């Protein structure tokens, strides 16, 4: 996120703060009582280590860890999806197993899962989170930053976006002339669209050209099409 | 970036590139392991002193262009054997510019069905562990299996009109059978539909009788669990038409406001 604004304390409860050695890498997305989904490439050589990651549940201030309502967490496996190819960027999600369990409250909820064959439609307005970045380059920022973002076709996305390889994995989403965009240290969050009074899960930031960059929209890891293989876990 | 390549049974052996004490950076080598078809590949190694998480070993079970991931080892440790699935595995060496490692070494060797252990004979169902548990935690409310699959799916939905409606078939071992509506409440509704991973009963509407398997009378008892007796006698059955509501999904709950800023 770097042309948008703060959001309030507990409007993304879903958005979990992951820590490797005291310092914040990639945001997941709770998706269960103990299991997260975040981007396979920055847990990538560090499963071996479960212990390493914390996760920062219901975090509103990256300054306030001494909040009554954030409940740290530890890690005990790190699931990579069999499918990722980091050279092509493909099937970038893996999840995450929580140490032990964590009651729902007003500032922690469980994200939605997308159902299978769910056709999201271009050109509609999805929601970001997590502690990124407001300027490539620069600082992180604090606060929980928020944008929002339409979604983008495959074959726009691929016209615009001829350096990489858009497979049928990758749900694209961006402005057209830049501004409002994922940033580094927002990798491994969620792509939220708001349906039916409910905010599921149509993505995970798994890459991009640049952030803050007119006509070049952000790349996403379609979770509709990684829907089976979550649930697989949180049976 | 010009190292080995596709080895057999023969040889079995090889480092990385540079194995006395230093590989050189920027390198970027393949190892396809192959074999017979039909015999998998397990490898194994006998040192592996890498660098952090810059350097990493992808050990890949690809048969094709589409290749998967089996294993992403990295820093000095004793890593696990690899136990591949086709007859052909994968490794890559990637490696960074600064802080050149040691290096690894390892030496694969082609068999049948090697890691999977061997099932159980005597109707000892096996799960995804391996370990076998003939009836002792076939759904039943117990929790053998460290990896779950002893309580795995033995119920769903049965011609089911959405994703979260359809019937409330049961499986007492094997055979995947329906349910009656005896005595039917919500209480054993919304406890089936949490044993679903969805959220609580709603409108539980039975129809008519359609099903000619062993449908089995679910009632309920104060310890807790669901007592299920598999009797095939019931004079004018119903099949309960379960509709399951979803989980705690994404809604806020804190207090938020509208604001198009
Ligand atoms: C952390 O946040 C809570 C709730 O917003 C607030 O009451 C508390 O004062 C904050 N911590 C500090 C050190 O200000
Ligand atoms: C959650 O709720 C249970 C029962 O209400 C309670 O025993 C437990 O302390 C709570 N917190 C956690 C972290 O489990
Ligand atoms: C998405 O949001 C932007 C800015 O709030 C707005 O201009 C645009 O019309 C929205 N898209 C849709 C489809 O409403
Ligand atoms: C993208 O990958 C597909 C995979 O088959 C290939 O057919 C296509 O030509 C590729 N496109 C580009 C621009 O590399
Ligand atoms: C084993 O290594 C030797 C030495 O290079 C090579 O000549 C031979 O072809 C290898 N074995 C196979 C089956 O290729
Ligand atoms: C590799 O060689 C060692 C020693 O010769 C042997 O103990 C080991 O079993 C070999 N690896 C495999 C996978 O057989
Ligand atoms: C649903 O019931 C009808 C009864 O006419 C049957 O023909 C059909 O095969 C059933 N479908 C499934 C998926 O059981
Ligand atoms: C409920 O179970 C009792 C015996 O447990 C049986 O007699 C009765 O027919 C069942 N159905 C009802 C009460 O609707
Ligand atoms: C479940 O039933 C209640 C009460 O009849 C109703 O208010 C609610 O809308 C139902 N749920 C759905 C998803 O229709
Ligand atoms: C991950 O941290 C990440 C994702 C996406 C970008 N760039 C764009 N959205 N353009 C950077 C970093």
């Amino acid at each position: 996120i770097v042309g948008g604004s703060n959001a309030k304390e507990g409007a993304w409860p879903w958005v979990v703060g992951l820590y490797y050695g005291g310092r914040l890498l990639c945001g997941a997305s709770l998706v269960s009582s103990d299991w997260l989904v975040s981007a396979a490439h920055c847990v990538y050589g560090r499963n071996l280590e479960p212990s390493k990651w914390t996760a920062i549940l219901g975090l509103h201030m990256k300054s306030n860890l001494t909040s009554p309502q954030t409940v740290p967490r530890l890690i005990d496996e790190i699931v990579i999806n069999p499918h990722y190819n980091r050279r092509r960027k493909d099937n970038d999600i893996a999840m995450m197993h929580l140490e032990f369990k964590v009651n729902y409250t007003d500032y922690i909820q469980p994200i939605c899962l997308p159902e299978e064959n769910q056709v999201f439609p271009p050109g509609r307005n999805c929601s970001i989170a997590g502690w990124g970045t407001v300027v490539y380059q620069g600082t992180t920022a604090n606060i929980l930053q928020e944008a929002d973002v339409p979604l983008l076709s495959n074959e726009r996305c691929q016209q615009q976006m001829p350096e990489y390889n858009i497979t049928e994995n990758m749900i694209c989403a961006g402005y057209e002339e830049g501004g409002i965009d994922s940033c580094q240290g927002d990798s491994g969050g969620p792509l939220m669209c708001q349906e039916n009074n409910r905010w599921f899960l149509a993505g995970v930031t798994s890459f991009g050209y640049k952030c803050a960059l007119p006509n070049r929209p952000g790349v996403y890891a379609r979770v509709s099409r990684f829907t089976e293989w979550i649930q697989s876990f949180l049976h | 970036c010009g190292g080995p390549f596709e080895l057999w049974e023969p040889n079995t052996t090889f480092s990385s590139t540079n194995f006395p004490n230093s590989y050189p950076n920027l390198a970027f080598c393949v190892w396809i392991l192959n074999a017979q078809k039909g015999k998998n590949i397990q490898l194994h190694f006998q040192e592996f002193d890498l660098e952090n998480i810059n350097d990493v070993v992808e050990i890949r079970d690809g048969e094709e262009a589409d290749s998967l991931l089996l294993a992403v080892y990295t820093g000095p440790g004793p890593v696990k054997d690899v136990f591949s699935t086709t007859n052909r595995m994968t490794v890559l060496l990637i490696t960074n510019d600064v802080l050149a490692r040691g290096g690894f070494k390892a030496n694969f060797t082609t068999g049948y069905h090697l890691g999977i252990p061997e099932p159980c004979k005597a109707d000892h169902f096996q799960c995804k562990n391996g370990e076998c548990v003939p009836l002792v935690n076939l759904c039943d409310g117990h929790l053998h299996c460290e990896d779950g699959s002893d309580e795995a799916d033995c119920v769903r939905f049965f011609n089911g009109t959405t994703n979260n409606n359809g019937l409330v078939r049961f499986r007492i071992q094997s055979i995947w059978h329906t349910a009656c509506a005896e005595n039917w409440t919500t209480q054993i509704s919304n406890d089936v539909c949490q044993l679903l991973g969805l959220g609580s009963g709603n409108s539980s509407k039975p129809i008519f009788p359609t099903d000619g398997g062993p449908f089995v009378k679910l009632n309920t008892a104060p310890d807790g669990h669901l007592i299920l007796t598999p009797s095939q006698q019931c004079l004018q059955d119903s099949l309960i038409r379960l509709q399951c509501n979803h989980k705690s999904c994404g809604k806020k709950l804190a207090a938020q406001d509208i604001t198009p800023k």
